[PDB]
DNA sequence: CACAGTGATGCAAA
DNA sequence: CACAGTGATACAGCC
DNA sequence: TTTGCATCACTGTG
DNA sequence: GGCTGTATCACTGTG
């Protein structure tokens, strides 16, 4: 965690539970990983609920889902 | 005068290691004169009778690929698996008991007991009729176990348990089967009999199947068969009808060859999309088996109409593994409470920022949202934060003052009717999927289930689709869809659940520390044995015997 | 011979000892992951793609005319001549023994991007029973390709298993199997030269002989040093097959074979003993009829490599051999492994 | 029959909660016909003599500002402190024997002891001389403790426990003293009475001073004091020495004043700073002291000398706060020890990759060092990589057998004699301040000790001079210069310790959650009337009554 | 009015309850952190700098002939007019009152730094008794200036103080005090009009006058509604003190008081019970002779603070009032309080 | 040289 | 509707 | 014959 | 009259 806890409603249809969580991308070793968009202040969001594929998230390591 | 089962009896039950019952033993015939309290060595040679591997019995037909032998005790859990530095390296201890001697010893233990049942249901206590035991399994992966110093494997910090629990015992004297033994608290710890104990993390699929592949071989082998026992007298013939209803979904999702748990795909009972669960959320059936999921593997391997990846993964839906345990489609009460209040919670979370209305959603308010709900639970209902979710949690924020305090924080008066009416709804659906008998403790409640189920999604589709449109969570689907079919399968979901392992692996991570050797080869035989004798009705019933 | 690290990016804990890499037109591909596959990759194939010293796992798609394979953890791999990788055997993740035949070839490549083919071929005659740790090679003699198949271990048989040795591993008969992929017919011959099975040996294919060095007998628990050279002769009608016993062979288990050039193997890796290790690298030279083995240099082994337990690897084809080490050191720690490449 | 202080004392000893022996009372009352138990409001009365405020004593002269009650038990933790909303926030709940009467009822409960030690030296049991008693003062931080649901202050998950220990009493006989008892464990748990139990970080200095000064103003009040009790029949006149040895590092810094954590100035007896102790290393002198801190801290809030930030630091050592407890200038073993094996183990880790030769290395080749070190260290000796170095790691690395298996990753054998020399060293000096009584039990290794820590420096200043060249850990520097004194003036390091009260530690989590009312309003009253009655010699002699 | 939250950097934990801060010239400045100094600023005064709703505490230097104070967790702060500041009394990180006044000033400024002077005045005379939470002010009167301080809380004497009761706390006596500056004497004064010590209340400094408004007597467990006026007249003999009730006094504790346009004033925050917080604010128009108390707007507080059992805050001097909440939980530490600034026009 | 366990095994003692 | 505790207090009941 | 105590390779609080 | 037994209170831990 230290100061990225990812444990937060990355956005109102947030599906992701801390504890339910599994990891869907071939990248989350032991935390879900977290995109960050510019709109506004800024905020970090689940890549789950982005609805995002594996090839997207590779190619990406913004506007969010209520930004765009 | 005190009898050596009498002292054994007491020091298991009361928690008490060998080396303090020897210091009270010391000390009570020093200072008394007289030996109250019987030797160690007594002790010790009084607790054989309990444990496996005692008594004589006989398999008729005679067990395929299973010993004859009836003198086995605790056995290494590895089955003999080569640990040549060639071959796939293990590190894994395992020990675990035979199937077969560990029912004969459950049974043996329980003899007094179906005896006493027999005798008040009005029967002849010298039948020999076919009987017929259903045992529930069950398997636990726990976490944060450390690990020892000293030589051996480097075993992992995860630990896994698979138990075992008789829930009911009937007899066939006529048209109908009576009833001999029930067990009156299913979840209760005093009744979850240890049978394999393993250091290997869960999802090490190779090694987990490795070490279980034994105790389904026999399960599998004792599924057809008869069992011999000379009990009371006479010897009687038993049946077993095993039903494995213990596991964790993330367990059951790995053991029957599902997908992982997050896929579209959110059902281990039907084969549902979540598209179709959110847009549905009504009605539904059960259609999954453990011969089905082999045969959606046979067809994913063999890509008999030669599809592409998803044309074949629409038609094998969501079996992507071949199944190596057989676990009757059922819903985990423990798991189901925990998850759903997690929704609920999330819920609140939501509904105290104003998310229907001007949802700005700013990387600030997200967090004070939460702060403001926590210190409001805090204040009003004494639940402090904590960042799982477990079951006291749960049943302290299920409560319909948790939502009256909630609602001290919503502007608005038309959310607070509608979560009102919402946390309603499901407190009248909670006491039929958690009852031991919804049809004779709540009926109503059962009778009134699909009129409510379908008010809670009408109102969760209608005033919350800010969060649910194309998504439902798979606890929600299996709570509104299969809870009347499995009540009428199988007769009281909650008796099947989880509760008595959850609560064994407390009491296996007690004995662990303070009631077993500090070796590194030792510690796992030690525990399974006390254990055993903890769960022993028959030193239990001492403990007892004050009032009768 | 040249070490270097290799540092694996977020496809780590899918390398497992026991994988099998296969070369296709200068490229190299990884198969039998660790546990079954994930929805990112469903085939169950990687791209194993090293450059600059670092690994990258892509997925591969399989054809639409395709078996979804299994991941196996120690099949018995050969190369075929339009070119093919037949694999036999293994072991799946539920630790069952599978005996099918499974060929995988190249369908159509696009740029940067292959995707693969996998038939599964059903024996007939006297089938190979199911076994894991053996070693297939495909032998031409007179315009006729057949395959040569050897023992390893197998599971005791369904009329002598008891659960209490439920996972407990014998060495099968020392039998050759003689297998044909036209018709997919497999024939046993029983060599009186042959009477103690091995497992874990290292198989080198000729023009019309098969060269079988190292082994490890589980009966005796040795690892006899002996040299066998099988020779198979294809006339018009039944073939024939005859075992020849040689000097100089050495000891080794579990070893790995590259090819730097024609006529020409190294050997490295291996296990003489319980836990002494086979630093020294052999070096195989072939002829028409008579072959040679000599010792090569040393390559500068690093610390941890001298001092390891256990090692694996596989071989890439390309006069390189990738091979690992374990970490040891796993507290919630993602790196379990500390793979090196090493060229000759 | 046992009598109830027997089945109080089997109780109490043997881990058996309330429940657990109402259970085994029942069930051997119902399958005896006899009541060999007695019943648990038998024992509750019975555990009541034991208790701290059930003896009258007496102080000539009085105690300043503390009551003249001898009828009060456990009192509230925070002495009264305001809870309203407009004062300073209280976030705490803890529970505390006041210090005379917890005294009173620690040498009451040792008459027996007391008497047979007198009988032992040929001495009258009726002497009514004054017992001057040593008791070893512990506090510990503690951490990880979980919070409990319910309505209340919102408590940290942190506890601070306050120990003492009586160590030995002494009588003056004729002209000399004579030894009456003296404690065969002393860093064993069963002597490690609890007087005050909270919950508070232990780096928040408000709250542990608002909580603990009550506890040093009774103890400055009885500093300057007699205590009159009767004993026996007779009465007899007590005079009560205080130690405080038992803090840590980062606690003793925090309360007496000194900046906190690693800075300029490392030790807590000298002045020296790091460069100094880098260049010398083995000679120094004991200067701190308590009444020194206050007047350094007073210069430095006056600043008679209008000096800038610098020169004021330079001329107050490193103080700037008020300290509020006297700690007594010594060294922890466990610590030391921990710190030293944890020293050791980055020169084995540094010595594997050979950064004498190399001047620099990378990130991931120090990892990469760090891992073959933990991988060879379980093949060999059966160790596993642990996050904070203990004890036990400790002994077991600092043995010549670790010394010896990290021998063959060396590629040097010059380097070899080296390590094996420093090894040697550090084992030759280590009994003399791990053992109870250093001049009759190693007397050999007492007497040369000099010259082993010049060797030791020398050694470190020539050929591991790549990290010791100007930096000298704290530990080292203590064990290296300050400890061939301390052991003329007290008269042993072992036995003033902390691994009572970290032993202790363990009681506390094991009665927290097995011997405890679970609320938060009486766990920690239950806790420390468990603790306090665990460590009462009278109930722990009787399972001794074989022998 | 509006409310607006500000975010606080890595030393967040350096703000507690009872926070000080001073105004120099447009510049503020923080005192009494948590704790004793460490080594990044062992001065103990910071520099409150706030851009783009941003908190930064950055460290000060203080002078060459500066006495180092220690942290004062609830002191009495007055301003002086070269501008200065004093403090008087308070509670140091050991938890021990102090009888000591510091004058603080500024001896030079530099860009982006300040550096301060920090004097220490000893006390002749009847010299209060150490307290914390009461009131000093500074009337100018003729020509001549002097300080009123009023009474609040402190332990018990020395003689009736009892271990089992060491933290106890009670209430000062009514006495008020003159303190002379130019030669630090003090002389108390005993009024017939105050009869019940106060504590935590709210100190308006007028021309030669000085209005009470506000307390919490502890002795009767009340907030009594009370507004005084406390003339001092400094003829060439003894100064001559007077004290007058006034109805239209308001009841709270702990109130924060701000100095928007000239004589006029704005009081935000307090608490009217134990378990309620006083959520309107009151403004204070001063006269020659009179006073006038109102009414204000509410303004648009947070879900949280309206929520909250506790807060805290002090006064930038600019109209501005800097706020907090003890939000989140004592956990993982992601943010302990909550702080936000409140614009009074 | 922390120290009180921790349980099975085995040889000595009454 | 998990369930066996966790200890101190008060009151009904029996020798 | 039944009791009793030494021994082994570890623990947990740091 | 005094000892004994049991209900009651707001909580725990394995998830
Ligand atoms: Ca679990
Ligand atoms: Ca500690
Ligand atoms: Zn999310
Ligand atoms: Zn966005
Ligand atoms: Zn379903
Ligand atoms: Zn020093």
């Amino acid at each position: 965690e230290s100061v990225t806890g990812y444990w937060i409603t990355c956005c109102p249809t947030c599906d992701v539970d801390i504890n339910t969580w599994v990891p869907f991308y071939s990248t989350e070793l032991n935390k879900p990983a977290m995109i960050y968009c510019s709109h506004g202040d800024g905020h970090w969001v689940h890549a789950q609920c982005m609805d995002l594929e594996e090839r997207t998230l590779i190619h990406l390591s913004y506007y969010c889902n209520e930004h765009v | 005068g005190l009898q050596p089962a009498v002292c054994l009896a007491i020091r298991v039950n009361t928690f008490l290691s060998c080396s303090q019952y020897h210091k009270m033993y010391r000390t009570v015939k020093a200072i008394t004169g007289r030996q109250i309290f019987q030797p160690l060595h007594a002790l010790r040679n009084a607790e054989k009778v309990l444990l496996p591997g005692y008594h004589p019995f006989e398999w008729q037909p005679p067990l395929k690929n299973v010993s004859s032998r009836t003198d086995v005790g605790i056995i290494d859990g590895l089955s003999g698996l080569a640990s040549s530095v060639d071959e796939y390296p293990v590190d894994t201890i395992a020990k675990r008991f035979r199937y077969d001697s560990a029912l004969v010893s459950a049974l043996m233990d329980m003899e007094e007991d179906i005896l006493e049942g027999m005798r008040s249901q009005d029967l002849d206590d010298y039948l020999n009729g076919p009987f017929t035991v259903v045992v529930k399994e069950s398997c636990d992966g726990m976490g944060d176990v450390s690990e020892k110093h000293g030589s051996g494997p480097a075993v992992p910090e995860k630990a896994v348990r698979f138990s075992f629990t008789v829930m009911r015992i009937t007899i066939e004297h006529g048209s109908q089967n009576v009833k001999v033994f029930e067990e009156p608290k299913p979840n209760s710890e005093l009744c979850c009999k240890p049978l394999c104990l393993m250091l290997a993390d869960e999802s090490d699929h190779e090694t987990l199947t490795a070490i279980l592949s034994p105790l389904i071989a026999e399960r599998e082998a004792m599924k057809s068969s008869e069992l011999t026992l000379e009990m009371g007298g006479i010897p009687r013939t038993f049946k077993f009808i095993f039903r494995g209803t213990g596991y964790d979904e993330k367990l059951v999702r790995e053991v029957e060859g599902l997908e992982a748990s997050g896929s579209v795909y959110i059902c281990t009972l039907c084969d549902t999309t979540r598209l179709e669960a959110s847009q549905n959320l009504v009605f539904h059936s059960i259609t999954r088996s453990h011969a089905e999921n082999l045969q959606r593997y046979e067809v994913w391997r063999s890509n008999p109409y030669h599809e592409s990846v998803e044309e074949l993964r629409d038609r094998v839906k969501g079996v992507s593994a071949k199944p190596f345990i057989e676990t009757v489609p059922s819903i985990d009460a423990l798991h189901c409470d925990i998850g759903n209040a997690a929704e609920f919670y999330k819920i609140f979370q939501l509904e105290i920022g104003e998310v229907y209305k001007h949802p700005n959603a700013s990387k600030e308010e997200r967090k004070r949202w939460q702060a403001t709900l926590d210190k409001h639970l805090r204040k009003r209902m004494n639940l402090k934060p904590i960042m799982r979710m477990n079951g006291n949690f749960a049943r302290k924020l299920m409560t319909q003052e948790t939502v009256d305090a909630v609602c001290e924080l919503i502007p608005s008066e038309e959310r607070h009717e509608a979560l009102r009416e919402l946390m309603d709804l499901y407190l009248k659906m909670k006491p039929v999927w958690r009852s031991s008998c919804p049809a004779k403790e709540c009926p109503e409640s059962l009778c009134q289930y699909s009129f409510n189920s379908q008010r809670f999604a009408e109102l969760l589709s209608t005033k919350f689709k800010y969060r649910y449109e194309g998504k439902i969570t798979n606890y929600f689907h299996k709570t509104l869809a299969h809870v009347p079919e499995i009540i009428e399968r199988d007769g009281s979901i909650g008796a099947w659940a989880s509760e008595g392992n959850e609560s064994g692996n407390k009491l296996f991570r007690r004995f662990r520390k303070m009631n077993a050797r500090q070796s590194k080869c030792y510690e796992m035989e030690d525990v399974l044995k006390h254990h055993w004798l903890y769960t022993s009705k028959y030193l239990q019933k001492f403990m007892n015997a004050h009032n009768a | 011979m040249s070490l270097q690290m290799v540092t694996v990016g977020h496809n780590i804990a899918l390398i497992q000892p026991g994988f099998s890499l296969m070369n296709f037109d200068g490229q190299v591909f990884f198969f039998g992951q660790k546990g079954w596959p994930k929805r990112s990759c469903p085939t169950g194939v990687f791209h194993f793609d090293i450059k600059q010293n670092h690994l990258k796992l892509k997925p591969a798609i399989f054809s639409k005319d395709s078996c979804y394979l299994p991941p196996l953890r120690y099949p018995a791999t050969c190369s075929y001549k339009k070119h093919q990788y037949i694999i036999h055997g293994g072991k799946t993740p539920n630790n069952e023994l599978s005996d099918k035949i499974y060929i995988m070839s190249v369908a159509c490549k696009n740029n940067k991007k292959v995707t693969f083919r996998c038939t599964e071929k059903d024996l007939v005659g006297d089938v190979p029973e199911p076994r894991y740790g053996h070693s297939i090679d495909v032998v031409y003699s007179r315009g006729k390709s057949m395959g040569v198949l050897f023992g390893g271990r197998s599971y005791m048989p369904s009329t002598q298993r008891t659960t209490e040795k439920w996972n407990s591993v014998a060495d099968c008969l020392p039998h050759v199997f003689l297998i044909d992929f036209e018709f997919g017919c497999a024939t046993s011959y029983i060599l009186p030269e042959l009477q103690d099975g091995l497992s874990f040996h290292v198989s080198i294919a000729r023009n019309d002989t098969v060269y079988i060095l190292g082994g490890h007998s589980l009966a005796s628990n040795i690892r006899p040093a002996n040299l066998y050279r099988i020779r198979v002769d294809l006339p018009l009608g039944t073939p024939a097959v005859n075992c020849t016993v040689l000097p100089g062979g050495i000891s080794v288990s579990s070893a790995i074979l590259t090819q730097t050039n024609n006529d020409e193997f190294v050997i490295v890796g291996g296990y003489q003993l319980e836990n002494q290790k086979r630093m020294v690298c052999s070096l195989v030279s072939l002829g028409d009829n008579t072959i040679e083995i000599s010792e090569m240099e040393t390559p500068d082994w690093t610390s941890d490599i001298k001092h390891s337990k256990i090692w694996f690897g596989s071989n890439m084809g390309n006069g390189t051999i990738f091979l690992g080490i374990p970490g040891d050191n796993k507290q919630a720690m993602s790196e379990a492994f500390y793979f090196y490449t090493l060229r000759c």
